[PDB]
């Protein structure tokens, strides 16, 4: 009654019966956006159950020694189904999203995984190692897209800041003892009502393994991570031609 | 209020016939499953044969009476025999002093054993005769001498004055003397088990004897002798017997399985360990 | 709650990812002490990682209890009990359990 | 102090070693007072 | 909703995710001694928290061939804590306690152990082997403290008395399927309202292997067996000086 | 791992005495935290150099 | 009806044919920690009679030629009975107490200590002699324990403090030719609800001979003084192991 | 009910004026006696000018107030002076951390020691100038540097960001600086004597100097400079005076008879032990 879960949006519908609860990200819900707070006078297009559906981005492979991945919103979707489009056709975007990241392995496993949800996950360098070098992350890098990218040093989160201190933002461990997946509902964030989905990420999503993952030798040791995620209240206006970037 | 700080789910029922038995039929459904138990919780199944068959009904008169501890233990059974010879090695003075301790005798005490605490009232009866059976025309006196009273020392001892103790005085041709006596210990009830020392202070080897000794069961001498001054030509041979009533009794305990040794503990034979149950052959055939 | 870093060593910090968890494991010999520090938030320690010290560093004083919450995170085949406690100011670290 | 009440047990086929993740906060009776810049940070060299 | 536990009293709280309820010896709580039983008259002191709370001793290590232990009380306390003290100070003492054996195996272990209760637990000896040595059990044998004692024939409990009648007595089982802990609560019992904590011991806690532990070669095989106890309504009366025997 | 803080407090885990607790939350508000006056920058204009 | 007296506190009793009445510091009573004042959390633990009783300390011998002794509250307890061992096993303590200094002649000799009761008494050291010495007491000195220790410089109460103002404390004289003894009830006094009874005395009690001892040659020339206290309201929290200092 | 045992004489008073005087007469009569006091008591003659003398009646005005402990505290002293040497053995660095201690100064330490405790906040008067009395434009900067927070090392540390510590920025030419502040123990109330130590632990003789130190007290460092990355050719001395308001004392004491030798203690120079009172020759003699 609460290990148990179901959701179900668009065509879609995702089952666990192993979850630990969900969590609102600040205890809101997304929601579009009203009209005190619009600025942009043209009627937006709200395409409903083709774009607020639940997409599956590609797996990653939880070894021994990874790091950890992270993924930056909605950077991810701008090149998939209509959502993708829709994105790219409008100057202006807005919206929410289910994030369920998914990882079972068995009662002999043990390793957890920290599922966070950072806005405005602005990277950093190294500075050349000494410091005296003003380097920037390349595009690749802050926009990594569908693939999603591995952090280098994720005690400081690649940003200069403590993991230690990672859940002060909304967040879920996958336990494997306990839970095989983790749930996050994300309102959308940011200082305006619209925004360009491909300048701007209003958040990344953060999935690191802060208790390394163990396993006598003899038992399954392909332990995949998968993201599953869904917008929600999906908005957009400013309509024109399509832009990739 | 300046400091706020500072501010039995069992009950008797009379019982007087077995529990009946009414009628059931067949169950067939989930969720429900009076067969299985969890003997680790501590407690009994609660499991009946309604649940387990079908039964028919039975009005089930039988009587739970007899097995009233009061009808268990108020039957009068051997506590001690006190003999007082004419030649030999033992007494040949005429008198005897005999320390109360009712744990001598196996049949009623293992009865006793079976609770923790008891408190009771008790029936004495002294049967006497000479050592063959034979009786005579002797006149003897029995006194109660309590903790702390000077015991005779001879068959003329003032103490056989017994202005003050109890005294009884018979013929060996008399039927036999009865008299009831209370419950006469400092505490509120008799314990056939005392895991502890009767004093403070160091416990040497040379004093564990004092282990499990507890004075709250020590209820004194009881002297016997031969009414006069001269010796009597005849040998004496006295069996007492205890009849408890208006008994109680406080926590059960395993019966003894090993033969009793001493009176004042219990010590086994540790080479002939006896085992609870007869054996077999095979756990497979009868 | 933010993670408290009780495996501070001097031989974690090239690999600090390893100051986040402490280990627990098999034992021999019964009542072993698995781990020990100091409850003070705004002193030098473990303290430092969780933002409840670091924010606690910017006020001169504090009162209130505390409450730390210890995560299992080992197969689920395996079981243990532990005893976890808080002596209060006096005594230096308890010698045995 | 952390102490073994029992032990770690485990059966054949799973680690002999894990660990433990510590999570820590005030309760609702904490306070703060007399606000104060911090140690935890400084400027050593000159930001650019 | 009667496998999961918690016990907390005084500054302590035992927790337990696989108990099998709590037995109240006798059907009786613990409780002061009312004035219509008591006989001293001094006026007693009742220390509360820093006396009645959970106290743990020494852990036993059960082997595949261990006879069984047993501890008692009030001995194992009386040089414990704040018990301790009052203990030693005081003439007369009285007092409840709540017993909780521990013990945690794996699912594929096995093996069952009986915790029982026995009041006036007097223990006998082997008569040297014949049965005509009258010789007594040692000061070490009868009160073993806080490390308790080994028995040597559980079979007749060191006293002449079948085991297999001891469930006769207070008792739970922990077998190690099913539970990991046995939990027994008693009350005062005695022919007296208060009595020496010193030179009597109101009862006796076994732990006896009735089915022996077994397990596979390369299974954890120190399995350990932990004794905490709680006094309850401490009571005590008679002060003077200290006198530990 | 629900991603909750614990809600334990001190009266669950052990015995209480009752507190009456007069200690004041508005120095931690983000106002007084922030609204004191702090460098932000050094403009230097030499006459030399 | 003033002169004579009867304090009975837990199982002693103190009696008096020739007092002065009785003194109550600065008119307060000693009370148990109300919850407004009160701050840290958990239950207290209060012994009562095991602890709020009459303790009779060391006897002294006032001679022709005495300076003056001081005892330190509550260091003189710290290891004495019951009080004792609560103040070891708490971090925290509060009390107030009853003080009864006695000390009886003839009505041939005569004498007037001055029995005081200096609050927070910090002691100072001569500097060397000449001044340019920093010098500090030893702990013997701070804290004497049981024996209480002797005045070197009773005129500056060992403080650089004039003993002609001593009286602006809580005060009784004991003037031999009119009572022998003297009793002060002390509140709690700090600027803390609780603190370490190890740690910090609150204040210091002087029995000084401001009136020389004098009597003719053949008569009883062993004069002795006794201090008898009791704690009152006596309060412990913060219980752990066992602490000498 | 099963266990029955389980179940200040001073009061303010407004007197802004003192008390008016009665006139009485003769007095001629046994039993009454108000001359005769009881000094063992403890407490002081009641005794008062009529029961002593035939008075006559005084309407008495005179006014109670200025010795309210407001009015004799309120009043601005010195309690530290902080030099700034351009050149020679003190700080030429131009900074000075100066760790807040008031009992640096005699007048206002003496009347403070009248009372073991006390609570009050506090106005701080800052009156900055040159060794010789003269000003100068001179920019200074005063910081408060609470426990815990980093000190500043140099004229430029970071500290000097002051960025949550509270500072005062003050040309040598403007008025004196004054701010308010509050009471800001831990405990309750400030203590001028604490008769113990800081922590636990053996007290050895190494580590004498605890005695009598109350963090309690401690509030921190008092840290200035000239703002500026080049030096200054002028020479500062810093006069602080404190101004004690909304005062609350608690148990008066002895008041200081010896001169004072150290900030932290209550030593004094045993070779010489001052008189309270000036001496004469004789008893009987002006
Ligand atoms: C005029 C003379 O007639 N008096 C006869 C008589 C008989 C018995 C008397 O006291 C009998 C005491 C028994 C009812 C109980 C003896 N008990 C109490 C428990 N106890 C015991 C023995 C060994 N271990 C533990 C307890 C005992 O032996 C006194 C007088
Ligand atoms: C922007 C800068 O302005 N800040 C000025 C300032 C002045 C005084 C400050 O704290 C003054 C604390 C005093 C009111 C009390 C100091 N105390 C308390 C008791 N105590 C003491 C000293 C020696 N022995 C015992 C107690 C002290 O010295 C802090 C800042
Ligand atoms: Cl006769
Ligand atoms: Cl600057």
């Amino acid at each position: 009654s609460d290990r148990v879960a179901q959701l179900t949006i668009g065509n879609s519908t995702i089952t666990t019966q192993e979850a630990a609860n969900i969590v609102i990200a600040y205890g809101e819900w997304p929601e579009y956006c009203p009209d005190t707070d619009a600025t942009a006078v043209d009627k937006p297009t709200r395409p409903d159950v083709s774009v607020n559906r639940f997409f599956t981005l590609d797996t990653k492979s939880w070894a021994k020694d990874s790091k950890g991945w992270y993924w930056k919103f909605p950077d991810v979707l701008t090149e998939v189904g209509v959502f993708g489009q829709n994105a790219q056709f409008h100057y202006l975007y807005r919206s929410g999203f289910c994030v369920h990241v998914q990882c079972n392995a068995s009662k002999f496993h043990q390793g957890a995984l920290l599922v966070a949800v950072l806005p405005e996950y602005v990277l950093g360098t190294i500075a050349g190692g000494t410091g005296n070098e003003n380097s920037h992350p390349p595009y690749a890098t802050t926009q990594p897209g569908q693939v999603g990218a591995v952090l280098t040093h994720p005690y400081v989160l690649d940003a200069g800041i403590p993991l230690s201190q990672l859940t002060v933002c909304p967040h879920q461990w996958i336990n494997l003892r306990t839970n095989n997946c983790a749930t996050i509902i994300v309102p959308y964030m940011n200082t305006v009502p619209f925004d360009s989905a491909l300048n701007h990420c209003n958040f990344g999503l953060l999935v690191i393994p802060v208790v390394p993952l163990d396993f006598n030798a003899g038992a399954t040791s392909e332990i995949p991570i998968t993201v599953t995620i869904a917008p929600m209240c999906a908005e957009f206006a400013g309509l024109r031609q399509a832009v990739k970037q | 209020d300046p400091i706020a700080d500072m501010i039995s789910l069992t009950a008797l029922q009379v019982l007087p016939t077995a529990a009946n038995t009414e009628a059931s039929s067949h169950r067939l459904g989930t969720g429900v499953v009076p067969a299985l138990q969890a003997a680790e919780t501590g407690a009994s199944s609660n499991a009946s044969d309604k649940n387990l068959i079908e039964t028919r009904c039975v009005l089930n008169h039988h009587s739970t009476q007899e097995t009233a501890i009061g009808n268990f233990f108020s039957r009068a059974g051997l506590v001690s025999i006190i003999t007082m010879p004419t030649t030999g090695t033992q007494n040949t003075d005429g008198y005897v002093n005999w320390d109360i301790d009712l744990m001598g005798y196996a049949q009623l005490r293992r009865k006793c054993e079976l609770f923790t605490y008891m408190r009771f009232d008790a029936e004495f009866t002294f049967v006497v005769a000479k050592p063959n059976g034979e009786l005579v025309p002797q006149l003897l006196q029995y006194m109660y001498v309590p903790p702390g009273a000077p015991k005779p020392t001879s068959r003329d001892s003032f103490a056989w004055q017994t202005a003050t103790n109890p005294s009884v005085f018979v013929k060996m041709t008399d039927p036999p003397a009865q008299v009831s006596v209370p419950f006469m210990s400092p505490a509120s009830a008799y314990q056939w088990f005392y895991d502890g020392y009767p004093t403070f202070g160091e416990h040497l080897q040379a004093n564990d004897l004092d282990y499990g000794q507890c004075p709250n069961n020590m209820m004194g001498t009881f002297s016997i002798r031969t009414v006069g001054t001269e010796k009597s030509p005849h040998s004496i041979t006295l069996r007492v017997y205890m009849r408890i009533k208006h008994v109680r009794a406080w926590i059960p305990r395993p019966l003894r399985n090993q033969p009793y040794l001493f009176k004042t503990n219990p010590n086994y034979k540790g080479n002939d360990i006896k085992c609870t149950s007869t054996s077999r052959d095979k756990i497979t055939t009868l | 709650e933010t993670i408290l870093e009780v495996n501070n060593l001097k031989t974690n910090e090239t690999t600090p990812m390893q100051r986040l968890c402490f280990p627990v494991s098999v034992q021999s010999k019964t009542g072993e002490l698995c781990a020990a520090f100091r409850a003070d938030p705004g002193r030098d320690g473990p303290w430092q990682s969780t933002i409840l010290g670091q924010l606690c560093r910017y006020y001169t004083q504090w009162s209130g209890s505390l409450e730390v919450t210890f995560m299992f995170a080992g197969s689920f085949m395996a079981t243990g009990k532990m005893l976890i406690a808080y002596t209060p100011p006096g005594g230096n670290v308890p010698a045995d359990r | 102090t952390i102490w073994y009440q029992t032990n770690y047990v485990v059966p054949i086929g799973a680690p002999t070693t894990a660990y433990i993740v510590a999570l820590a906060a005030a309760q609702d009776n904490f306070t703060m007072k007399l606000c104060k810049d911090t140690e935890d940070i400084e400027q050593t060299a000159n930001i650019q």
